[PDB]
RNA sequence: UUUGCUCCACACAAUAUAGAUGGAUACGAAUAAGGCGUCCUUGUGGCGUCGCUGAACCAUAGCAGGCUAGCAACGGUGCACUUGGCGGAAAGGCCUUGGGUGCUUGCUGGCGAAUUGCAAUGUCAUUUUGCGUGGGGAUAAAUCAUUUGUAUACGACUUAGA
RNA sequence: GCCCUGAAAAUGGAUGGCGCUCAAGCGUGUUACCUAUACUCUACCGUCAGGGUUGAUAUGAUGCCCUGACGAGUAGGCAGGCGUGGAGGUCAGUGACGAAGCCUAGACCGUAAGGUCGGGUCGAACGGCCUCUAGUGCAGAUCUUGGUGGUAGUAGCAAAUA
RNA sequence: AGAACUGGCGAUGCGGGAUGAACCGAACGUAGAGUUAAGGUGCCGGAAUACACGCUCAUCAGACACCACAAAAGGUGUUAG
RNA sequence: GAAAUUGUUGAAAGGGAAGGGCAUUUGAUCAGACA
């Protein structure tokens, strides 16, 4: 028929599936764009909250 | 004719290249196709770009996973054109498709092997000169394909090495013709001429 | 020599068929290097072997053979119709086959 | 309707007591066979005189052969035709080597340009335009200019095997 | 040893099983003709089983012959067996199933002497 | 847990086969333009030549290819070795060196072949596995149970224990 | 004329799909080629029809032999047959040296209803032929009575303090 | 929704129209060989990526009767009159 | 001491049912006929 009243959906489809992760250690899916002029160093670090 | 036929996709028209590739399989002929990024489609780029988005919207409503899958890669755009020409849901169909391999660029083995062409699908022999047409690689890159630049990089590298090969070869074949000539006018040579050689 | 081949290579294409109904009693054969009905008239009557292998030895061999004959040409591009003693298995659609040179008429 | 021959057909109103020896009319008729030719004859005749086949007689049928079958010629062609929405007279010019070739391509042209099928067309007159410069349509005049020469650029050779080992070339 | 005869041509070896006899246990394979109104079988739609019909009937010349050329004839005792004395090339004796073991050897023995073929010698054979 | 694993070698045994039966024979690019040879001022250069199909090129003779001799060549080629080098797109293949060795139908010789009976694929491929033999080499782990709570309906997850 | 505008709907989607652009599009022409239970020729079955043949001394006169044409089928008619229980006749039928019954991707006859055999199991009776007879043939009827499943080791077995 | 004449479906499968009671072709005993119908022959898929002359370029082209729609009105797109 | 339905053993097959038709491969299995 048609909603009747409009409302935004409930929640974000960009975070599906909402399943348990494959690991405790979330993955870096991307690193900073490389500028080969600067000196060498890391681009991340491990820690505990 | 030959155990494997390697086809330089370049400068061929998808559904004509497909139509012959399909038949070839069904008849027992193994085939590999290369440079599918340099494959052609009649119609200006915009037309086929619009066409491709038509393809994009089709998807299983309740679950976009069960639904039609959209591969963006030039080889894989090709394979779609091809699979549709094969009864791919039968043993015999699954069989024929396995005699097929498609590739962007020309990866090893196939780059030292010779590639052939299919004149009845060559663009330059088929399209009326003047008509607008489309390159797979540019089309794909427009709909998501991630790897045009890399293929291009690797190819230019490949094209260099092969230019050495050729040069090296054209050198050797010049010598051969030279030798082959200082043997001309001899008896054996005149005899062969007589017999068509 | 390196070659010994006394036959001509060939391919089991389909059965005789309509759009939706096939007739296993006639096979269709693509004969290497034959392009026209005229061309294929040469081969009419030549005998054809489909040669396959098996796990059980029998009359002392692991190689069996279905035998047949070319019977008539088929359509415009050198394809040929054939019958066999027993119809060919249909898994063979796309398999090779040998056409011999006998009965000779040269 | 096919590959035409041209026929002289002659017919004439079945004789009668008070009119033995009626008058005899001829038509030249482009048809593919004599059967169609005799039909066409009666078709136009009942369009001109009070007769029909029933009460009339074909007297003589003869194929006419081109006078100079290897002479190139500029044909002026006159046609009556029916379109979807009306009917229309029309003049075309055709260059070929015989009136019979010419009428082949007219029917071809009428069909290709105006969607006119054979039933819907009437040849009014086909006649040899003798003096050039009474040739009127350009697409013909074009082929009368002196010392004519033209290339045939972008050559497409037909491949006889499916695969090729070259990459072709359209030089010519 | 049988009379000579033309090549025996069987015309339809495949058994005519009942429709759906393979689908529900309660439906025997014994032929039974569909009478129903909509039925694919009775309407002979391309794809289903054929039905028996008079075209399939065997050559008058070879009908009833069994592979060896002999029409078979059921036989209970010697007297029975002996009815084929002037017909050895044409009939074969088949010993009835309820004939005892010891009676079978008397029949077999006589059949030999008369040169009468028996189709199931080995029945109850105290081997 | 009854001497197990792995790589190379052969041997027997099975099991297969979407279909060996001379060779998948490598520039790139253009097509209203090119390839190749050659010259030169090295260029969108001069000159010559080719296409019009791979109907080509290469290979191809010898008990499915036996056993032998010689000559002319110094060439070809198979194989296992060794030298230098190149290839990461899926390189896992290509090139080069040097001796050794087999073959050579480049030419000329001696011997053999039948009876598989007038045809019958007439059996020469390559897949995977299993079992002993001995030539190199290697001597773990996971799970249950226990346990943590960064986890959890049960499984699962995450810790911990000589 | 073809093409373009005029041309707006609800899951994603249909010239049948792929895909096709000097078409694999539109108009027209010319050949060739593919393939219906249709047409032609042939074998076999059955139906109808026309002939021929009582002459003994051998086997069907409802027979035997020649010839021709035809074959869709609900409702429905008729015909020739298959199978059951019991009855008259008969084969001096089968059988404790194993009747009947039951089992059996073993054999054989029939277009079919069905028939025959082998092997296993069994334990007291039973069948062929000509006739007679009917409580005579099942998949259905939310059919009758009995037996049995999937559901499923599932819903659950949680009020009344322990 | 209701008549007229015929042909059909109902009662009928077979080939074609992807699909489909009625359209097209053709009506059925068991089969071999041939030839065709209607409809097709790039590939799906048996069968010319045949021949031949035109036309058409669509930033929602078009693609075969029944049949699964489109109209008035316009275009200095292009074709021939 | 049938059938539904069940356990075990043996053989096979199985990418969103299964079963069926024409045909042949492959495995298993079997009658007849030779003289
Ligand atoms: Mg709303
Ligand atoms: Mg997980
Ligand atoms: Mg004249
Ligand atoms: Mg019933
Ligand atoms: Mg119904
Ligand atoms: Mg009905
Ligand atoms: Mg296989
Ligand atoms: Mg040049
Ligand atoms: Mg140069
Ligand atoms: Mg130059
Ligand atoms: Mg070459
Ligand atoms: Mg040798
Ligand atoms: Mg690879
Ligand atoms: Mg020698
Ligand atoms: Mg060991
Ligand atoms: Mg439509
Ligand atoms: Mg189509
Ligand atoms: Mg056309
Ligand atoms: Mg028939
Ligand atoms: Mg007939
Ligand atoms: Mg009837
Ligand atoms: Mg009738
Ligand atoms: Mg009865
Ligand atoms: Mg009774
Ligand atoms: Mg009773
Ligand atoms: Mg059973
Ligand atoms: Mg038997
Ligand atoms: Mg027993
Ligand atoms: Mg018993
Ligand atoms: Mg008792
Ligand atoms: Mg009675
Ligand atoms: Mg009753
Ligand atoms: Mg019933
Ligand atoms: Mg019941
Ligand atoms: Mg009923
Ligand atoms: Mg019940
Ligand atoms: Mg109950
Ligand atoms: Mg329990
Ligand atoms: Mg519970
Ligand atoms: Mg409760
Ligand atoms: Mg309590
Ligand atoms: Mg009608
Ligand atoms: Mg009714
Ligand atoms: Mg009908
Ligand atoms: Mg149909
Ligand atoms: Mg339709
Ligand atoms: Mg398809
Ligand atoms: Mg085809
Ligand atoms: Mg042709
Ligand atoms: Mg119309
Ligand atoms: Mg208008
Ligand atoms: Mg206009
Ligand atoms: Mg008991
Ligand atoms: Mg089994
Ligand atoms: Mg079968």
């Amino acid at each position: 028929s048609h909603r009747k009243y409009e409302a935004p959906r409930h929640g974000h489809l960009g975070f599906l599936p909402r399943k348990r992760a494959a690991s405790i250690r979330a993955r870096v899916k991307a690193f900073p764009k490389d500028d080969r002029s600067k000196p060498v160093a890391l681009t991340s670090f491990l820690g505990y909250k | 004719v030959e155990p494997v036929v390697v086809i330089d996709g370049k400068g061929h028209l998808v559904g004509r290249l497909a139509s012959v590739v399909a038949k070839q399989l069904l008849n027992g002929q193994k085939i590999v196709v290369v440079r599918a990024e340099e494959l052609n489609i009649s119609g200006e780029f915009f037309r086929n770009k619009l066409k491709y988005h038509d393809f994009l919207r089709k998807a299983t409503a309740f679950n976009k996973t069960r639904g039609p899958f959209h591969f963006r890669a030039p080889s894989r755009i090709f394979y779609k054109a091809l699979r549709g020409m094969v009864s791919h849901k039968t043993a015999r169909g699954k069989a024929a498709l396995e005699r097929l391999k498609v590739f962007e660029g020309i990866p090893p083995p196939y780059d030292k092997k010779k590639r052939v062409v299919v004149p009845q699908a060559l663009r330059v022999l088929r399209l009326k000169p003047g008509r607008k047409y489309t390159t797979l690689g540019k089309l794909s890159t427009s709909v998501g394909w991630k790897y045009e630049d890399v293929v291009a990089k690797l190819e230019a590298k490949r094209k260099v090495s092969s230019a050495e090969y050729y040069a090296k070869k054209r050198a050797f074949t010049k010598k051969v013709a030279s030798a082959n000539a200082t043997a001309a006018e001899s008896d054996v040579a005149k005899q062969l001429a007589a017999l068509g050689y | 020599a390196e070659s010994h081949r006394l036959y001509v290579k060939g391919k089991h294409l389909s059965y005789q068929r309509s759009k939706r109904v096939n007739n296993p009693n006639v096979s269709l054969i693509k004969i290497e290097g034959v392009a026209t009905p005229q061309d294929a008239q040469f081969y009419l009557g030549k005998r054809i072997a489909y040669v396959y292998r098996a796990s059980k030895e029998v009359r002392g061999s692991k190689i069996r053979v279905m035998w047949g004959k070319v019977t008539r040409t088929h359509g415009n591009s050198g394809v040929v119709r054939a019958t066999f003693r027993n119809n060919l298995p249909a898994k063979t659609f796309g398999a090779s086959v040998r056409i011999f040179l006998y009965p000779s008429n040269i | 309707m096919a590959h035409f021959k041209e026929y002289q057909v002659i017919g004439r109103r079945l004789p009668t007591e008070s009119v033995p020896e009626p008058k005899l009319f001829r038509m030249r008729i482009f048809a593919s066979n004599e059967v169609i030719a005799k039909s066409r004859y009666w078709y136009f005749l009942q369009k001109l005189h009070k007769v029909k086949k029933a009460s009339g007689e074909i007297v003589s049928i003869n194929q006419i052969n081109e006078a100079h079958p290897t002479k190139v010629k500029n044909f002026g062609v006159w046609v009556r035709y029916d379109s979807r929405s009306g009917t229309h007279n029309m003049y075309k010019e055709i260059r070929d080597v015989s009136r019979v070739a010419a009428v082949e391509t007219l029917y071809q042209d009428m069909a290709a340009r105006h969607r006119a099928r054979f039933r819907s067309i009437h040849i009014l007159k086909v006649a040899e335009i003798e003096k050039t410069a009474d040739v009127k349509r350009q697409y013909v005049k074009q082929f009368l200019t002196k010392d004519l020469k033209f290339p045939l650029p972008h050559r497409v050779q037909k491949s006889t095997k499916t695969f090729s080992y070259k990459r072709p070339s359209t030089f010519y | 040893a049988s009379l000579p005869h033309p090549k025996i041509v069987k015309k339809h070896t495949k058994k005519f099983k009942r429709h759906h006899s393979d689908r529900y246990h309660r439906v025997a394979e014994n032929w039974r003709k569909q009478k129903g109104i909509d039925s694919v079988v009775r309407r002979r739609f391309r794809g289903n089983i054929s039905q028996p019909k008079i075209g399939y009937g065997s050559n008058k010349k070879t009908k009833f012959l069994s592979p060896s050329g002999h029409k078979t004839f059921l036989v209970a005792n010697v007297k029975d067996l002996e009815t084929l004395t002037m017909h050895t090339k044409t009939y074969a004796a088949e010993i009835a199933h309820n004939i005892s073991a010891k009676n079978r050897v008397v029949i077999l023995a006589r059949a030999k002497a008369l040169g009468i073929k028996v189709t199931n010698p080995k029945g109850r054979l105290a081997l």
